């Protein structure tokens, strides 16, 4: 009839959060430098986990989700770290003087 | 039912009283657990004890569990009018379903007396029409919870048409009951009043109606 | 937390059949047995069976193994923590000693020495067995420290039960129903009487409505 | 008068596309830490 | 019986409470500036500083070796009133923690100041002698 | 009774000696390249960097899961010659840690040795049977 506390230390007990996710693509070998598989993102595992929830029910909203915006943020800047290397077109703002074909 | 209990026990406000619950061995005891459950007639039950002596959630601890080896028993302490009514008890394992008690019904004493409520109600013009007539005689706010019910036709009794009702807790845990006399029209007209005696052990009360008025 | 309601009364023949139904809310329909106990004058209580609506595992007692059937719906999720379902017991080949109360009930635990104990119970479902048809009841006025009361008679009706308001609800302070009477005939018949202060004749009025569904009758009475 | 309902195309905004393929995805932190109450005490020894 | 990382969220917890040696497993465990260095570097010091934080209190707790440990500390019944087999037979983890996030930082305290700070000092003076 | 974070820093040993769990608390806790960032991200490993060095000596030490612990090591009288009313008593950790600063190095490693890599062996030669 004397209750104690006592700690547990690995209860299934999780809250909604956002963190900050990482790219992993599986291993395609070949030209290259495609923008988004960069040169190096985390070969995904031989062998993907799945373990199904018995019992589970969480609530979801695909429109409040962080993980689109930060999907949008990642090809964005994706997108930018691919062009800087490249060519810049500055000189070829002449005036064009152009004719049918 | 193989389970029997105590078919009616008594205790005294504000003390304590115990209902046994036993029967054979198949059904008794070891290798079994039991339950016990609170049952006003009409109303949905409520569960008190599971296990042996572990208490519902919510249950006060008034309300305590033991279980010897032949009988299991409840004890109620500290007694309240809403505590007489009826309680039954329940054998069970975890893979077998419930097997219901014979029933206790429990009364306490050392409770006020309560002085008997009597209205008494004359036909209706539609319904001398139908053409019948119905006396209804309604009782309630009465304790102990027991009643007798008496007709008469112009002073002297009436056997023909009576019909009562058993006597019926009130939510206030009084008690109530209704008395019906069905009569004719002519039997209605024909006499100088009716009357409806209600009889208590303490007080004996009377109402009446006439047909003049 | 979770209220469990129940279909309401039905009359039926002998050797006709009959579905009960219980819908669950404000508990995980999926984490709890749900029981059927019925109640009659001749043998008492009397446990019937329990099913579980995650496994669909099912316990009927030998009395009712041959005459019982129980199944289960799919719950409707509302929270994480709750949702809302429903449960059926399908009983044919009715006898008259079958008539009496029918209850559904949640269990108790999740897990355990006792998970199916009925602990939650519903309001009940009246079932008459009777070869009687159904007869719907007449409704009679009741004429009236300066306090009086008033009613309504509700006499001759069968099967059980009636149910009486007043004022379309908004009324239900002083209100007394006393149970029904059991005539030689086989027809029930009640009484209804609400208690009101005498002077209260200038400003309130007083409707009972009584409403006998086995009939499929209602009644708004003036008195 | 909700007698009749045109429907269009757009491309109002990019993020639409990865939502088409993140609606069942969700993020969340596992908290191991779970303090309960039992008959246990521990020993003064 | 095992049903995988976090496979019991949803059972009772008498039942999760034998396979937290699951979710202690998988608790854990020429410019390289690209967006996903950047970020995966970051996740990685993102998920030893999470576990150092929960090994901390479980440190200052005295509790450091074990996933199940006693203490000295009373259960309070301002915090909640059920019985054992409705605590551990009737409901899940997450449900408990949301009925007892409330009082989560008071229990927290006296768990640390109750017992490891009063029983250190405790340990010195019975083993003086 | 807590003052906070160091409060009992100009303490007498003994008075100190009594709120180590303060300590112990807060003792550890388009492109993100910002100058802020880099330092940020820098000091997060520092941090966990100099605690888990410090838990690394408890550990060697078998003193691991304790504020408190007892050793073998007897107190050579060559660092301090100090009686205990004198050293804990009059004297705050700051000038006992100057004061033994001298010796720390040879201290810590008779503590490392002198105890758990003897105790280890003989624990097993003892629960050996
Ligand atoms: C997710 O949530 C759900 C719901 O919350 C949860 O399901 C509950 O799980 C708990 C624990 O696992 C269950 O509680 C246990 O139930 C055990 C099963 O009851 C037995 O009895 C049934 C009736 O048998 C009679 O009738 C048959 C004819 O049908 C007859 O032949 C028999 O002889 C007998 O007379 C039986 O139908 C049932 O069978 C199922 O289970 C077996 C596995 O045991 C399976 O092989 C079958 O195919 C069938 O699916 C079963 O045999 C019961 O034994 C148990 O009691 C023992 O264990 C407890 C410890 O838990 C001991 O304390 C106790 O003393 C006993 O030794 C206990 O009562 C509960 O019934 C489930 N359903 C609910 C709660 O609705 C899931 O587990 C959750 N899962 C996760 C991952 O979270
Ligand atoms: C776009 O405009 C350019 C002009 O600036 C066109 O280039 C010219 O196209 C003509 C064809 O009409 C070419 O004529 C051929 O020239 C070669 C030279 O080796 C000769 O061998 C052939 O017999 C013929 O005369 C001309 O050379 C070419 N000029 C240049 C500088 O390349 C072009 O064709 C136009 N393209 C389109 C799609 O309109
Ligand atoms: C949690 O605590 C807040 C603040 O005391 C209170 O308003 C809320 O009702 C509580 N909810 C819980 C613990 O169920
Ligand atoms: C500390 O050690 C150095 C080198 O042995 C010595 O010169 C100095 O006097 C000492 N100071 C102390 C410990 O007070």
């Amino acid at each position: 009839e004397n209750l104690w506390v006592t700690v547990y230390y690995g209860v299934p007990v999780w809250k909604d959060a956002e963190t900050t996710l990482f790219c992993a693509s599986d291993a395609k070998a070949y030209k290259k430098h495609n923008v988004w598989a960069t040169h190096a993102c985390v070969p995904t595992d031989p062998n993907p986990q799945e373990i199904h929830l018995e019992n589970v029910t969480e609530e979801f909203n695909m429109w409040k989700n962080n993980m689109v915006e930060q999907m949008h943020t990642d090809i964005i800047s994706l997108w930018d770290q691919s062009l800087k290397p490249c060519v810049k077109l500055t000189p070829l703002c002449v005036t064009l003087q152009c004719t049918n074909v | 039912s193989v389970l029997t209990q105590s078919a009616s026990v008594s205790g005294s406000l504000g003390q304590s009283v115990t209902i046994s619950c036993t029967g054979p061995n198949s059904v008794c005891c070891s290798h079994k657990s039991i339950s016990w459950y609170q049952w006003p007639p009409g109303r949905a039950p409520t569960l008190i004890i599971y296990e042996d002596n572990e208490r519902a959630p919510g249950i006060s601890p008034r309300f305590s569990g033991y279980k010897s080896y032949w009988s299991a028993y409840l004890t109620i302490s500290d007694l309240r009018p809403e505590d007489e009514t009826t309680y039954y008890c329940c054998s069970y394992t975890h893979n077998s379903g419930c097997v219901f008690g014979t029933g206790t019904k429990v009364s306490v004493l050392g409770q006020s007396k309560a002085n008997p409520s009597v209205t008494l109600f004359p036909p209706s013009s539609e319904e001398l029409q139908a053409n019948k007539a119905t006396l209804v005689c309604l009782i309630s706010d009465f304790y102990p919870g027991a009643v007798t019910v008496a007709w008469k036709a112009d002073s002297s009794p009436v056997k023909a048409g009576v019909e009562t009702t058993t006597p019926s807790k009130q939510s206030n845990n009084k008690y109530a009951a209704s008395s019906y006399l069905s009569l004719t029209p002519e039997q209605w007209k024909s006499h100088r009043s009716y009357s409806c005696q209600v009889t208590h052990e303490g007080s004996t009360v009377e109402k009446t109606v006439a047909p003049t008025e | 937390e979770g209220q469990l309601v129940q279909s309401g009364a039905e009359l039926k023949k002998p050797g006709a059949s009959v579905k009960i139904s219980c819908k669950t809310s404000g508990y995980r329909f999926n984490f709890y047995h749900i029981n059927w106990i019925r109640q009659t004058a001749g043998r008492g209580p009397e446990w019937m069976g329990w099913i579980s609506p995650y496994s669909g595992d099912k316990n009927l007692a030998p009395a009712f193994q041959d005459r019982v059937i129980m199944t289960t719906d799919t719950e409707v999720p509302v929270t994480s923590f709750t949702s809302t379902g429903a449960a059926y017991m399908e009983i044919r080949n009715l006898k008259f000693d079958d008539t009496g109360t029918y209850f559904c009930a949640k269990g108790l635990l999740r897990d355990g020495s006792s998970t199916w104990l009925p602990y939650l119970w519903g309001q009940g479902t009246l079932l008459t067995v009777s070869s009687a048809s159904t007869k719907g009841p007449s409704v009679f006025p009741l004429a009236p420290g300066g306090t009086a009361a008033l009613g309504c008679l509700v006499k001759d009706y069968f099967p059980e039960p009636v149910t009486v308001s007043w004022n379309s609800g908004a009324l239900t302070s002083g209100v007394h129903t006393f149970p029904a009477v059991l005539q030689s005939s086989g027809l029930y018949s009640l009484s209804s009487v609400v208690t009101v202060p005498s002077s209260s004749l200038g400003t309130q009025t007083y409707i009972c409505n009584v409403n006998h569904k086995p009939s499929n009758t209602k009644v708004d009475k003036r008195v | 008068d909700s007698t009749t309902e045109t429907f269009r195309p757009s491309g109002g905004d990019m993020r639409d596309n990865w939502r088409s393929e993140l609606y069942k995805y969700k993020v969340v932190k596992i908290e191991p830490l779970g303090v309960a109450p039992t008959r246990c005490k521990r020993r003064v020894v | 019986v095992f049903l995988g990382f976090l496979g019991a969220a949803g059972s009772t917890m008498g039942a999760a409470s034998m396979t937290l040696t699951v979710q202690a497993r998988n608790l854990l465990s020429l410019l390289k500036l690209t967006v996903w260095g950047i970020k995966q570097l970051q996740a990685r010091v993102l998920a030893v500083e999470r576990y150092l934080r929960d090994q901390q209190l479980l440190g200052i707790w005295g509790c450091s070796g074990k996933l199940i440990c006693c203490t000295n500390v009373p259960w309070n019944s301002s915090w909640s009133n059920r019985n054992l087999s409705e605590i551990w037979d009737n409901m899940t983890w997450l449900q408990w923690d949301k009925e007892i996030s409330n009082y989560t930082q008071i229990i927290y305290g006296l768990l640390e100041e109750s017992q490891n700070q009063q029983e250190k000092n405790e340990q010195d003076l019975l083993a003086l002698d």
